[PDB]
């Protein structure tokens, strides 16, 4: 949904809040990233959940 | 007409002309194509702190010999923003280009 | 169809073309080069807007700016004589001001109606009042049409004291007012008003000591007053084009 | 509260002027005591302001300085090269219940009428009487003193440029003003229309603080206009000593 | 600059078996921030080393 | 309630009142005194109607009269050559107009945009052309947009005919088109034009000779061809208002 | 923190009550008493009129990098809290009357834990 | 405005006495200062001071 003749162009983004990022409003920084204590860091995800990998195999 | 001084700030604006927050983002699709919204940004960008850092052989360095020197400098972004805030947190990271007349 | 270019044509036996005063017969249409399609220029339509002319008008603008220090052995603090019995006693006031002529002269007013002929206006007039708290006083803005043009006795400075607060003016009480207004209307026999040869002094303004300026006797202190006007227009009407303008 | 937006760290206000207004002061007349620049303040993000530390290195030779001080909106277009915001001020007066005035705040955009000196630049002072300089067209606020005190005024851009420069007094002198005119585009100017009315009890001076900061900010390039690099003056311990001096050899 | 208690916090040590000479070019990391905000300090211009 | 006059009131502590330009903080809001039912003036609204500001610059103006005899000893009667092969042989034109520092000069528009600092326009241009039958002749009015900042190679009279002449132009022959039209847009790199501290030559008008002036070899009667020049704006916008105008 | 100022009313001024935390720790060029005027004033703080506003109050919160504060074994000097004159006192030029300012100090604390048992106390 | 009824020409305030009290002046006693009439004011339409 973006126009670029590159196909997919960079680094692919999560998602934040409801303002405007400049222009002061008080932005809260927990809004921003998504990532507390949860099954969402991936190293934290992977012992909650107990993959194999954290076991060494 | 009664005597003591007030209060009821009266916020003027000059210039009615259009909203601002439109005028930005039409002047930045024709003068940058970039839109730098957050500081926090510019610590992720890797901006140099020396350009000749010599060292001597079999010698273990740490980089707070060369940190030390340069947080008070101000010269890179790490040391100018650091001077607004009074704490961090996070990792950092460093890259080292080579400029030694090396031999084979 | 060619590009960024014209050639002769031979069109039609028409335009009697009007740029809203100039027309132009043009025995034939006159054959036109333009740019293709317009995306013209900067954002300064973004800017601000616009201004018109009867908008330009309506900007206030300093005109005078008085002091009285009392004092007084000076004449601007001598109040409303009771009588007047001769021409040499009249009544006294602090400052005139002759319109519209001071105004139409006044902030670069003269160069957005020069080139035109007849005007109408309504001649605002602001006063700003400021003394400190311990200093009182009261003054009265009447204005006199045609003052410099009747007969002597029929003057506002050549009649009295009950007769002077009998036209039509506002109060300038030290500290019950800082500010007043006043509407000076169309004050002239004819109709518009006309810019090119002469002058037209119609309406006179005049500012009047009801009471002195009662300041405490410490002096080396300056009790003062230190009124300022501003005077802009209103009900515009700016209509036929001339070459001409006064000297 | 994210700490790092530009928002954020450009809506933190500074006391750029204390001015003081004496009851002997003319009217239609910029308010020309105490501070430098006096009642002349450069409507832009940028530094206007600078002093000059002046040091032996010989008998017969002196090393300069240039010291500026910086707000928080104008330590961030440092970093940058051009800027584009909507500029807030705040004019307060430090008076009592009985100090009464008028005073005006008008905006004149463009270039500024200053005095390069051989090493700085001042405002003139001479050119923005009520003479020569009518403030009949300007945008203006007329500030009545006789219960209210502050006043917010809110700048748009406004310029024939998408966005201005942020060199500003960076090396600004008689032998180079050209960037310190492109990084403004106007100056708001502080001239009484009454002259400060006051009793005797009471002080003979008030004094005008304006505050400064920035809305709607954006910036451009992320490279300094100036010529040095970015360098944070760290003062020194006595007048005698010398400071740090940053290279541009590579 | 905290207190006497040191070391609470990793950082880098260099090692190199030649006499080399670099260009060091930092930068945070995705978890790098600052915070807790105070106000600025002075800036410095030229310095023109003036005749007299 | 009375009649003529105004008193001390005491009023609320509001009136933070915009006069277009202006505010006026005053503390109380300011005591009116003015016309207690207006019907004011004459009839200027019935004579016309109005102008506005930019309206009074859509106006056109003389700004030239060029007259060519044949003829000719002199220069605006030499056409065009095919090559220039140095620049003390650059291509001879009739006349050249500076833009848009000709048209805001002429015809009483600086007075009019006084007092303002920013503008964007688009500088209308029409030639007048009146030749009798038996004269014939064809010309070229192309634009050279910064043509007197460009390097010389880059110029319009530093190229050969057949480079000339790809510049926007119209032709004008004499007895097929006695009028052209031309729009020629904002053209300045940066946003609205700047009135205040500097003249700003951006773009350059020219008329060049395609052919000489055909003229009958009978003298003492003058063929000729007697051209006449007339320009106005378009597309105005003029925004921020000054203190200061240029010298 | 609450100060509380009273003054007559032919007396004018304006201070402002900003906090450095670690002020005392950090370089010298990173303190508050080494920078401009411009950068003392952007320090969280409050201004203090003195016709205005005869009371201000100001929450500093936990400035400490370490968990819970240690109250045994050390002074641990975290936050600075300084009050600035902007302008000089406005009084009369009459002496032998004393315009004057007269500023009071009030503090408490706020969001308390206090939680370990120890048998010691500082010195 | 119909300038010439009765009700809008006589409803035109004008001044007919500035007086002036001053700190030394009794208590009970009409206050005769500068003007002529003191604080006498006749009730009435016509004229009563020449």
């Amino acid at each position: 949904t973006s126009e670029n003749p590159k196909i997919g162009p960079i680094s692919e983004v999560a998602s934040g809040v409801k303002t405007t990022a400049n222009g002061i409003e008080r932005i809260p920084v927990i809004g921003e990233i998504a990532k507390p204590v949860t099954t969402a860091v991936k190293w934290f995800a992977d012992v909650v959940g107990t993959v194999a990998a954290i076991f060494g195999w | 007409i009664n005597i003591g001084n007030k209060t009821n700030e009266n916020v003027i604006s000059f210039f009615d002309s259009t909203d601002a927050e439109t005028q930005n983002h039409n002047a930045l699709m024709k003068g940058c194509g970039e839109f730098i919204v957050n500081l926090r940004t510019l610590l992720r960008t890797f901006r140099t702190i020396t350009d000749n850092w010599i060292l001597q052989a079999n010698t273990k360095t740490p980089i707070t010999d060369l940190t030390n020197t340069t947080d008070a400098q101000g010269r890179d972004y790490m040391s100018y923003l650091s001077y607004l805030y009074r704490f961090y947190r996070g990792g950092r990271r460093y890259k080292f280009f080579n400029t030694t007349p090396l031999k084979q | 169809n060619v590009h960024n270019t014209e050639l002769a044509s031979s069109t039609s036996e028409n335009s009697v073309e009007t740029q809203e005063i100039t027309t132009f017969h043009d025995v034939e249409t006159p054959n036109r080069i333009d740019t293709p399609m317009a995306q013209d220029t900067s954002s300064a339509r973004n800017m601000d807007d616009t201004h018109s002319i009867i908008q330009f008008l309506q900007r206030p603008v300093l005109i005078d700016n008085i002091e009285i220090i009392a004092g007084t052995t000076a004449d601007a603090n001598k109040p409303l004589s009771r009588y007047v019995l001769d021409q040499q006693n009249s009544q006294k006031y602090v400052r005139s001001w002759t319109l519209p002529s001071t105004v139409l002269r006044a902030g670069g007013k003269a160069q957005k109606l020069a080139n035109f002929k007849y005007l109408r206006c309504d001649v605002q007039v602001k006063l700003v009042l400021n003394a400190n708290p311990f200093v009182a006083g009261r003054m009265y803005l009447a204005y006199s049409p045609y003052d410099d043009k009747v007969d002597t006795a029929r003057s506002v400075l050549q009649t009295s004291r009950a007769g002077v607060t009998g036209y039509p003016g506002v109060e300038l009480d030290f500290q019950l007012d800082n500010s007043v207004e006043m509407t000076i209307p169309y004050a002239s026999f004819q109709e518009a008003y006309d810019l090119v040869t002469g002058t037209e002094d119609f309406v006179q303004l005049y500012l009047f000591p009801i009471t002195p300026v009662l300041g405490p006797k410490s002096e080396s202190e300056s009790s003062k007053v230190d009124i300022s006007v501003y005077m802009w227009l209103s009900n515009i009407s700016l209509v036929i084009p001339t070459y001409r303008i006064n000297p | 509260v994210d700490e790092m937006a530009i928002g954020y760290v450009c809506g933190n206000p500074a006391v750029k002027h204390v001015l003081t207004w004496k009851t002997t002061d003319a009217i239609q007349k910029p308010i020309a005591n105490g501070d430098d620049w006096g009642g002349v303040i450069p409507v832009g993000m940028p530094c206007y302001s600078k002093s000059i530390r002046t040091t032996r290195i010989s008998a017969t030779e002196n090393r300069e300085t240039e010291v500026m001080d910086a707000a928080p909106c104008e330590y961030v277009a440092n970093m940058f090269s051009y800027w584009r915001a909507t500029m807030c001020y705040r004019i307060t007066v430090v008076k009592t219940a009985f100090h009464t005035g008028r005073l005006e705040i008008f905006f004149e955009p463009g270039v500024i009428p200053v005095k390069p000196t051989v090493n700085n630049i001042g405002p003139d002072q001479d050119r923005l009487t009520g003479a020569v300089a009518p403030s009949d067209n300007n945008y203006k606020y007329i500030l009545d003193l006789t219960n209210d005190t502050e006043v917010t005024i809110r700048v748009p851009f406004v310029s024939n440029k998408m966005f201005l420069k942020t060199a500003g007094i960076y090396g600004a002198n008689s032998e180079n003003n050209w960037n310190f005119h492109e990084s403004f585009s106007g100056f708001l100017c502080i001239r009484p229309v009454t002259k400060l009315m006051a009793p005797d009890t009471v002080s003979d001076n008030v004094s005008i603080v304006v505050w400064k900061w920035a809305e709607d900010v954006v910036v451009v390039e992320p490279k300094p206009l100036t010529s040095g690099p970015t360098q944070v003056y760290r003062p020194p311990p006595t007048a005698s000593t010398a400071v740090e001096v940053l290279n541009v050899e590579l | 600059a905290s207190t006497s208690d040191k070391g609470y916090d990793s950082s880098l040590m260099y090692f190199s078996n030649t006499a080399t000479t670099q260009i060091v070019a930092r930068a945070g990391n995705d978890d790098f921030t600052f915070g807790w905000m105070i106000g600025p300090p002075q800036l410095q211009g030229e310095s023109r080393s003036v005749a007299p």
